């Protein structure tokens, strides 16, 4: 590569760069809170400790519900919960 | 000369891709604020919760006094050093509810008994 062509690719970097800094502030306008990696990282916590916790309810629900002899929806209203949650 | 030209195309393209990241997650974060529902999670956080914690209680119980009517539980480890090393070293102890859940795979930190108080933690 002549000194020339890498130039050529350092100034492509180097809008490259300016488009993008643009294109970010262009996205955090769009939103309520500027800090998105705190909005993204809270979200995929509460999504990550909603999935596990439901999921080892059923699971022992499902256990009490083969003791009692019946589908797992009928013991729901004891356990507080519905199939819609 | 060309490395402080080679050493800048490197560090431009270091940014580049920190860039890239960041607008990636800032779209994310538009889809987040969009669905909003953080709240729905909390909420529906607390009643899954209080429901695992109710079951757990229903099966732990006659579970635990099964268990003590047949020994209750083993704790075994190889013995290391002396004139009896290679023996396994037994014991035996109740079935605790903590070893119930870990039983049923429950991460600690997502719902835990204090073994010593005698209740469920926050």
């Amino acid at each position: 590569m002549e000194k020339s062509q890498l130039e050529s690719r350092v100034h492509l970097l180097e809008q490259q760069k300016e488009q993008l800094e643009s294109s970010l502030q262009d996205a955090l306008a769009k939103l309520k809170n500027r800090d998105a990696k705190q909005t993204v990282q809270k979200h995929i916590d509460l999504l990550h400790t909603y999935n596990e916790i439901r999921d080892i309810a059923l699971g022992m629900i499902g256990k009490v519900a083969e003791h009692e002899k019946c589908t797992s929806v009928e013991l729901f209203d004891r356990f507080g919960v519905n199939g819609s949650e | 000369g060309h490395m402080q030209l080679l050493s800048r195309r490197l560090k431009l393209e270091k940014e580049v891709r920190n860039l890239q990241e960041q607008l990636i997650t800032a779209e994310t974060a538009r889809k987040v604020e969009a669905k909003n529902e953080d709240k729905d999670l909390q909420t529906l956080i607390q009643k899954w919760k209080n429901a695992a914690q109710q079951a757990a209680e229903v099966l732990f119980k006659p579970m635990a006094e099964r268990i003590r009517l047949a020994g209750g539980v083993t704790q075994s480890f190889r013995i290391e050093e002396g004139e009896n090393k290679g023996q396994i070293q037994e014991v035996r102890t109740e079935f605790t509810m903590s070893m119930f859940l870990n039983q049923f795979g429950v991460p600690v930190h997502l719902m835990s008994f204090d073994e010593e108080n005698g209740d469920w933690k926050s």
